[PDB]
């Protein structure tokens, strides 16, 4: 909870540049075969996103503002993602959201949250007899005041490390509007060294939560693992950016679908 | 200027004798709207009408007779035109020497 | 509104109509009747296995169940005919069916009959106040059920306690469980026995507390939808949208989370089932300018009506590129154009 | 209309004609009567210096927080049951406050009014039926139980009540303005035609 | 010569099913029904453009079955039977070349394409 | 949208601050009932033109 | 943020029930007789409650108004004619009756 | 019709939801000024334009060739045309028999 | 002048060459102060030696 | 000087650039106008 990492370097935000990333279904309207305009929270195109990423000697799990919403992408293999929290000063003094994944059921829930300095979920003493399950857990140290809880259905998420290529690529579009938390997710496949590839991906809503609390922070979780300061991290990247009150020009194809979009 | 675009939200919403201030803004701003449509298809009516004019004169000139008129049925001394139907319109093709 | 005649001289504000077309209104159907499909009526919240549970917290320690983000059908208890009285406060269960409010709290306890009565809104007794208070703007119902015969016992029922005295008055919705020493102890517990008179029989009392905040409301009472309608002109609700005009099945396909579409100029062209999954085009209305084709009032007083960029609906009945033309006779001769219609169509009053 | 002793209810309210005689409306101003004085559709001052054809006085008395729910367009216990005006409603508003006479120790019952009804009373309509106001499912057959309740209510009238439940005689001047002939003027002495 | 006829439905447009609406509308008095006069003005004046232009004689003419062209071929000027409309070799090329819901009514034209192919 | 067409009906009735609400819409009707007779002129005198 | 070039404060006391009169198209013994604002009036209406201070025993006598004029006041005018008002038509020759 | 035309006084002046009262009063009436500036011009276009097409004739029929429309050219029987440059349009000399 | 209680005085002066009566001429007056003075002029006086 | 800024001078707001004028006016008067009543020429009201 306040023990800090060890094994943890602390390096400089370093940034990059995105290409078409942070485009997204807005709202519920259906359109095809036509080009249609409209401003909303989108993440500018060749815009500077900023570098986090986990490794057995850098780690990263930095506190971000959360401001009206933000674009986050990860390359994943292990699925190293394991949720967000979002708060206005990360604390229980106030209603804060936990969105976590451990592996069975996607976990929603607004309580006061007793924050830790550096949350993650860890893994112990794989080897012979692969293991990979969860033990340690510092998401939270203890929750009360819950006002919301969702869980989902019951899924079978596979926490094994892999090398090689990067087999999950995640990402999502985190804002909050009128009191309304809107998350626009979208996976597929991609070939990536480094950097964000060249490439268009229209993100779907998956769920609208009427929680109506403000955020003005958040942090990414991550899972630690080792053959609780002393765990490493498996090799993995993410990416944040901000989104502003930007018009593009959606076009959509014969399905429906959004086939490419232009920043104004 | 009224609260909403769509007149049944604005309608089902706000009492009676505020609905029909802030409806009367679509009235007035959709009326408008329709007479400024009527009057630019009014002057580009009358744009049509004149190539209309020109189109009638050139089968008279161009296409029956000979014209004398000069470069009205383009460069080159007039001999005859063969007319062919477009859509919304009408082009002549000039022979000329 | 005599005849087609009397609308041409009316349109044209004149008793002498001339030989020619003229456009007199402007054809339109109106909806027949109002369509309501809303989603299922599924995903309730526990607050029928409240009314009908077991053993109840104590009345100090009334239980605050909470109801959130879900749908609360009450009809049902109020159909179910599983109560031994329901009373309700300033809305009834069906006006409470169609409100959203933001959090429901179903405060459940056990007391005797004479006691129910001491529950309204803005009331005194030994309920309202050393327990719990309905507030004066109290907008649920109370709902209660004999259980002698389940939470009473032989010698007494001593699972069940309530605040009798108390050194000031709860506030509504304001639950103490302080043991502190009223001298009296200020928590006593209930008596409850299958052999005790009607008064004194414990009733299972659910007081359904709605609380509408700035919040988004989460609780939402059940809004009854009706069968689907296609083929007709209709008004139509579907979730949260509306709108007017022909619902027919197309081709298109909405994403999961599209419930309606645009057209290139942002108008509603299409909608999807709320209940089922389907697609259904808009199709407006049948709408069409009106032509009157008649000669001088000086020559004759036939009328021919044209319904224009309709077919025959409302209703010598003969169809053309223009429209449905009603009232003139169709001729396959081909004549020098009299009065023009359009699309190569002319009509003319011959013998 | 304005002087008299006890006005008729709000529920069934007397509506009196002013029709073939002079209209004096400086009498008003002379002599102090009015406590509140409103013309929405006319101005209050013009109503000597312009006449009308037909005048309808609705006399009535109702609970001084019942008063704002009577104007055009608005919505409330009032307007919606027992006593409605037009929403282009033209003429005056008159109120003034008779805690000192109307209040008669523990309530006056001689003014009623309609606390439930099933449906919009429309304006300028008077509903007499005391069905009991059904809100539920299951049947009142004439008398009051869950969702069943009397709709014809008495005010509460006291003399030590706060301005806000303190009796107000209300008298809402209707009129009909160049539809007929104008027997109702005011005592200008005719000249000679010109 | 001619241009697309429109007649927009001023009630429907302005008021979309609402009767207070249009009583609304009705205060304005004749706007709404005078802009219908000007919109079915312009249709009439654009049937006007079609006859005034290519109806310039009162008869049909036809060539004989011998075609003698004087050297020219005007297999491409003239229209072709064998197309399902009537429209020349090139007049095909003029035509591929070149190409609502609210109340917005599409008038057809008094010709058809075909009746002044025919002209 | 005025409650009358006659601007001393309105006079008459309404207080001078009440007044400039209904004239105020017989000026904006009556204006664009002058814009379209106006515009209709202008355009029909070019055509005879 | 807005700054004025010259202010003027007009300072008085009324009854209770007569603050309601004093704003631009008011009607009223105040609004048409002893103190009148413009119709054009842009400013402030301030009041607040003296009784614990002006109120003196049976009633204060430094506290005069005009109840009756045959005339509407100009605005933020004084006049101290003491004529006696005339509501009918005979003349009242400065004596009451 | 807005109290004033000046938009930061208004601002500067009445509550925000009162300034866009009188605001919407000046769009409103700049929006018809605009209209009516739109449509004159574009008749007075049309009207120019007019004129245009015929000193494009004149410089086929009288400057180019000899035109044997009567009083075209101008007064008597025409023989060539000079033309000379002027701002905003053209001037042709034709000489005449 | 007098106007809503504001007293406004616009001076002028020019040496001119003149027998009686005025010269024929324009003359364009300038403010010389602005007087809040807040009472009712109706009638006046000149002041002379 | 010499830049686009948004004055306020004795009351009077805009945004304009400001920069030293040739115009005289007369002691009395403080804001000119232009032909569309917009304020052309202003005043200091502290170092005239």
């Amino acid at each position: 909870q306040c023990v800090n990492l060890t094994t943890r370097t602390q390096l400089p935000p370093a940034y990059t540049n995105s290409f078409t990333r942070g485009v997204y279904y807005p709202d519920k309207v259906f359109r095809s075969s036509v080009l249609h305009s409209t401003q909303d929270l989108f993440l500018p195109f060749f815009s500077n996103v900023t570098w986090f990423h986990a490794i057995h000697k850098r780690f990263d799990n930095p506190v971000l503002p959360f401001n009206d919403g933000v674009y986050f992408a990860s390359t994943e293999k292990s699925n190293i993602i394991r949720g967000w929290i979002f708060g206005t000063t990360l604390d229980s003094k106030t209603q804060s959201l936990l969105i976590v994944n451990n592996a069975t059921n996607v976990v929603i829930k607004v309580c006061e949250f007793q924050f830790c300095n550096d949350p993650f979920l860890g893994v112990y003493y794989h080897k012979n007899n692969k293991s990979w399950m969860e033990s340690e857990f510092r998401v939270y140290s203890s929750a009360n005041n819950c006002t919301f809880e969702y869980v989902s259905q019951p899924f079978l998420m596979d926490l094994e490390g892999k090398q090689g290529n990067f087999k999950n690529l995640r990402e999502f579009v985190f804002k909050n509007i009128d009191g309304y938390f809107k998350i626009y997710s979208k996976h597929t496949p991609i070939n990536l060294v480094r950097d964000l590839p060249q490439g268009f991906s229209a993100l779907e809503p998956l769920v609208d939560l009427p929680i109506g609390i403000n955020i003005t922070r958040f942090q990414t979780l991550l899972a630690l693992h080792r053959s609780s300061s002393g765990w490493t991290a498996g090799a993995a990247a993410y990416y944040v950016g901000y989104l502003q009150p930007r018009t593009f020009l959606l076009k959509y194809n014969e399905n429906g679908t959004i086939t490419d979009a232009v920043d104004c | 200027g009224a609260i909403s675009s769509v007149l049944n939200d604005i309608l089902s919403r706000l009492d009676p004798p505020e609905a029909e201030v802030q409806i009367d803004r679509l009235i007035t701003g959709r009326l408008q709207s329709l007479q400024t449509y009527v009057t630019q298809q009014l002057i580009r009516a009358a744009e049509i009408r004149a190539s209309a004019n020109l189109a009638a004169t050139k089968m008279s000139e161009c296409v029956l007779g000979q014209s004398k008129r000069v470069d009205f049925c383009g460069k080159g001394y007039h001999l005859m035109s063969f007319p062919q139907s477009a859509p919304h319109g009408v082009v002549f093709l000039h022979v000329t020497y | 509104a005599l005849d087609p005649l009397s609308e041409t001289k009316c349109t044209l504000k004149s008793f002498t109509v001339e030989k020619g077309i003229y456009q007199t209104s402007n054809f339109r159907v109106q909806p027949t009747e109002s369509i309501v499909r809303f989603p299922n009526i599924t995903n309730l919240c526990p607050f029928g296995e409240v009314f009908n549970a077991t053993r109840f917290a104590s009345v100090y320690a009334w239980n605050r169940k909470r109801i959130s983000n879900c749908v609360a059908d009450y009809s049902v208890l109020y159909n179910s005919a599983s109560f031994s009285t329901f009373k309700c406060y300033g809305v009834s269960p069906t006006k409470l069916n169609d409100l959203c409010f933001t959090n429901v709290y179903a405060d459940s306890f056990v007391i005797r009959g004479d006691e129910v009565r001491q529950i309204a809104p803005g009331q005194t007794g030994k309920i309202a106040d050393y327990n719990y208070k309905l507030p004066d703007d109290f907008t649920g119902c109370v709902i209660a059920w004999n259980s002698n015969n389940l939470d009473s016992k032989v010698g007494g029922n001593y699972n069940y306690l309530y605040r009798l005295f108390r050194k000031s008055n709860l506030k509504p919705f304001e639950r103490d469980i302080s043991t502190e020493i009223y001298c009296y102890f200020p928590l006593q517990s209930y008596g409850f026995q299958p052999t005790n008179g009607v008064g004194y029989q414990p009733y299972r009392v659910v007081v359904l507390s709605f609380e509408l905040l700035h919040a988004p409301a989460t609780v939402c009472g059940p809004k009854k939808s009706t069968n689907l309608v296609k083929n007709k002109c209709v008004n139509f609700n579907f979730n949260g949208l509306t709108g007017t005009g022909v619902l027919t099945e197309s081709n298109k396909k909405f994403l999961p989370f599209q419930q309606f579409g645009r057209d290139i100029a942002d108008t509603t062209d299409a909608v999807r089932d709320p209940q089922t999954l389907e697609i259904l085009d808009i199709t407006p209305c049948s709408f069409g300018g009106v032509s009157v084709i008649t000669p001088g009032t000086n020559t004759s007083n036939q009328v021919a009506v044209l319904y224009q960029d309709v077919n025959c609906t409302e209703v010598n009945v003969f169809q053309t590129r223009a429209g449905c033309l009603i009232g003139a006779e169709h001729v396959n001769n081909s004549y020098e154009c009299d009065i023009p219609i359009g699309a190569g169509i002319c009509a003319s009053y011959q013998t | 209309v304005f002087n008299a002793t006890r006005f008729a209810s709000v529920y069934a309210w007397n509506r009196k004609r002013i029709s073939n005689c002079v209209a004096d409306y400086s009498v008003l101003y002379n002599s102090a009567s009015f406590s509140t004085f409103k013309c929405y559709g006319v101005s209050p001052t013009k109503l000597n210096d312009l006449c009308f054809t037909n005048v309808y006085a609705d006399s009535f008395v109702i609970r001084g927080d019942e008063v704002r729910q009577i104007a055009p367009g608005q919505t409330g216990k009032i307007a919606d049951y027992n006593y409605k005006l037009p929403d282009d409603f033209t003429g005056c508003v008159i109120a003034w406050n008779s805690n000192n006479l109307d209040s008669k120790v523990g309530g006056n019952y001689n003014y009623l009014y309609r606390l439930f009804r099933k449906s919009n009373l429309k304006p300028f309509e008077r509903d007499i039926s005391t069905e009991i106001y059904q809100a539920g499912s299951t049947p009142c057959n004439g008398v009051e139980g869950f969702n069943c309740y009397f709709p014809l209510q008495s005010y509460g009238f006291q003399p030590t009540n706060g301005v806000g439940y303190q009796p107000y005689r209300v008298v809402v001047l209707s009129f009909e303005l160049l539809h007929a002939p104008a027997t109702v003027c005011g005592p200008k002495k005719s000249t000679n035609l010109v | 010569v001619s241009m697309t006829k429109t007649s927009v439905d001023c009630t429907m447009y302005i008021c979309g099913d609402s009767t207070e609406c249009s009583n609304l509308l009705l205060q304005y008095g004749s706007f709404c029904t005078q802009l219908n006069r000007a919109l079915t003005g312009i249709a009439v004046e654009q049937d006007k453009n079609t006859q005034e232009v290519f109806a310039q004689v009162k008869q049909i003419y036809k060539t004989p079955p011998i075609k003698d062209f004087g050297g020219f071929n005007f297999s491409q000027i003239l229209p072709d039977p064998s197309k399902p409309s009537k429209r020349s070799f090139i007049e095909d090329l003029l035509f591929n070349k070149v190409t609502k819901f609210n109340g917005l009514t599409v008038l057809p034209p008094l010709l058809t394409d075909e009746m002044i192919a025919q002209y």
